């Protein structure tokens, strides 16, 4: 006895109910170089 | 699906991350999307290390340039493949397998893994035939052995690219078989020459060029050489035919190797070469082999970091040599050419049983005498010549001539000369340097040595010097 | 429930994105959980929640 279902667009929701800009919060700094945390897509 | 994930990107390393139960096998070749306009491109890295949690560490064979995290990974299922067949003869390709002139040729025709085993130990056997070039000091003092391993080891600069030419035109353009020809991690300009050059000479039609040059990215130089040599491969195990297989700086193999080998996270062994440095050159040398009944010629321009034969690379290629021309800059200072340490230079077949008793008890008073005179140098710097034996007198004369008449006017160097080039037979470099260590020439000046072929030449140019012979 | 997700791992993998906000994920956890609710008992749905 399984839950067989494999109604996938219970997974389609969550997923595509995910636009400003990406921005990055420098996490440390110095000597020239800097961390960037954040920005998924540089 | 089953496709992976860009996780981090550090220069031409990447690493993936893909589903589990669908990570690729070690080797395999996956494909990534550059789309920003100006550099879009697609990405084919190889999967170099399974690091756990389903993370893969590959080489990039593309600039990396333009990647972004997360995007996707597609596994292509199999190793890089390259063109096989009679229809790759003519055509300059990538590592990968992609015709330059043309590009799409070569698309349907049948691919082979760039990955493979060396024969296995029944089907080796040894070969000591001569091949016979026409240089004098190559062909005295280190005879070329015909389906053998040949190598010129050298500095920067020295006379590697120029020997290779004076050796692709001596030995391949009357040659009854298939040439490949891998430039590893070279000059475009000389690799372009190479083209035009074969081109015009008509060898390009039975030559397979394959270039991947020192403006790539160390993949691309790890595996040029394997997709040549598996071209190479391909020709010697199925068509079996007298392959001839040029590799201009082998070394590049090797030097991309260490190029990535902290990026993917290995300790660095002693001059900063990665650890695996003897084995990954045995994985690709044993391949370059003639097995049994089927022959492959190979020469190999070999780069000496910084003119130092002890570096661990030089070092590690010379135990996988039938003959080695080890090219000096000390003898390239001088003006002799080509710059051939006599004293440094090998060959196996060297052999009184081989070569015959002649040619060995020539070759053998030419080292002789020529390690007296190095011998005598610094004495001769300092104290001057006078202060030495009569005995040793003559032996510095003909040490000098003899140093002179090993320099030949080769034909790959009339743009550096103007001098066309020459041709001389064994019998008549033997029968030469018989009479030169003798002393049938201590009259003729130092000078009509230079630069000239066989002895009806010297008789020239001593003649043009107010001398007789 | 253990066979039922690591055998389907694209959805098993969408559980693993820890970047979103940690609800996110059960969110469509129980989505896809009571989507008939034969897993008859609570305390599993709590204890994988
Ligand atoms: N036989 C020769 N005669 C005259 N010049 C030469 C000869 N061999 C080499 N040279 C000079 O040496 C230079 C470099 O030689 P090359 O073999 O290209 O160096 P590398 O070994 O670094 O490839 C050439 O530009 C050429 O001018
Ligand atoms: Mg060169």
């Amino acid at each position: 006895t399984i839950p067989a279902d494999d109604i996938q667009s219970a997974i389609e929701e969550y997923v595509s109910s995910f636009s400003r800009e990406e921005v990055g919060t420098v996490v440390d700094a110095g000597d020239g170089i800097a961390h960037v945390e954040g920005l998924p897509s540089v | 699906d089953t496709s992976g994930r860009v996780v981090r990107v550090t220069g031409p390393v990447v690493d993936v991350e893909f589903p589990r139960g669908s990570i690729p096998e070690l080797f395999n070749a996956l494909h990534a999307e550059i789309t920003f306009e100006s550099l879009a491109k697609t990405l084919t890295l190889e999967v170099a290390q399974h690091l756990g949690d389903n993370l893969v560490r590959t080489i990039s064979l593309q600039p990396t340039d333009g990647l972004v995290r997360g995007v996707e990974v597609i596994d292509t299922g199999r190793s890089i493949s390259v063109p096989v067949g009679e229809g790759v003869k003519g055509h300059v390709f990538n590592a990968l397998g992609d015709c330059l002139d043309e590009p799409g040729y070569g698309e349907k025709f049948e691919h082979w893994s760039i990955h493979r085993k060396p024969p296995a130990f029944e089907e080796l056997e040894p070969r000591t035939e001569m091949l016979e070039t026409g240089l004098k000091v190559v062909d005295l003092l280190t005879p070329y052995v015909r389906g053998g391993k040949i190598a010129l080891f050298g500095g920067a600069g020295v006379g590697k690219t120029v020997l290779i030419q004076e050796m692709i035109n001596r030995i391949a353009r009357n040659f009854g078989g298939t040439s490949v020809f891998a430039g590893v991690g070279e000059r475009t300009r000389e690799g372009n020459d190479l083209w035009v050059e074969l081109a015009e000479a008509n060898v390009l039609k039975d030559t397979a060029l394959v270039f991947g040059q020192m403006d790539e990215p160390p993949g691309t130089r790890m595996r040029v050489a394997l997709s040549a040599l598996t071209m190479a491969e391909w020709f010697r195990d199925e068509q079996g035919q007298d392959v001839l297989l040029f590799i201009d700086n082998i070394f590049r193999f090797t030097q991309a190797g260490s190029e990535v080998s902290t990026l993917l996270g290995r300790m660095p062994s002693a001059v900063g070469y990665q650890p695996t440095l003897a084995d990954e050159m045995g994985e690709l040398q044993e391949r370059i082999t003639s097995t049994r009944g089927r022959s492959i010629t190979s020469m190999q321009a070999v780069y000496v970091p910084a003119d130092d034969y002890t570096d661990p690379a030089p070092a590690t290629t010379f135990a996988h040599l039938d003959a080695t021309t080890e090219l000096s800059r000390a003898v390239f200072s001088k003006g002799i050419f080509p710059a051939v340490d006599p004293l440094a230079s090998s060959s196996t077949i060297l052999d009184p049983s081989v070569v015959g008793d002649e040619h060995y008890r020539v070759a053998q008073e030419v080292i002789r005498i020529l390690q007296r005179y190095k011998d005598l140098q610094d004495i001769i710097a300092i104290l001057g010549i006078d202060e030495l034996s009569e005995e040793d007198k003559q032996l510095v004369n003909r040490a000098r001539r003899i140093e002179r008449f090993l320099s030949q006017n080769m034909m790959a160097a009339e743009q550096f000369t103007g001098q066309p080039g020459s041709t001389v037979p064994v019998k008549e470099t033997i029968e030469a340097f018989d009479r030169l260590c003798k002393g049938d020439f201590d009259h003729v000046p130092e000078q009509a040595f230079f630069l000239i072929g066989g002895l009806d030449d010297l008789a020239k140019k001593a003649e043009s010097l107010g001398a007789k012979l | 429930f253990s066979r039922i997700l690591d055998v389907q791992p694209r959805l098993a993998i969408l559980l693993g994105d820890c970047a979103v906000p940690a609800e996110g994920r059960v969110r469509l956890l129980r989505k896809v959980l009571e989507r008939a609710d034969s897993t008859v008992n609570p305390v599993v749905v709590a204890l994988l929640s």
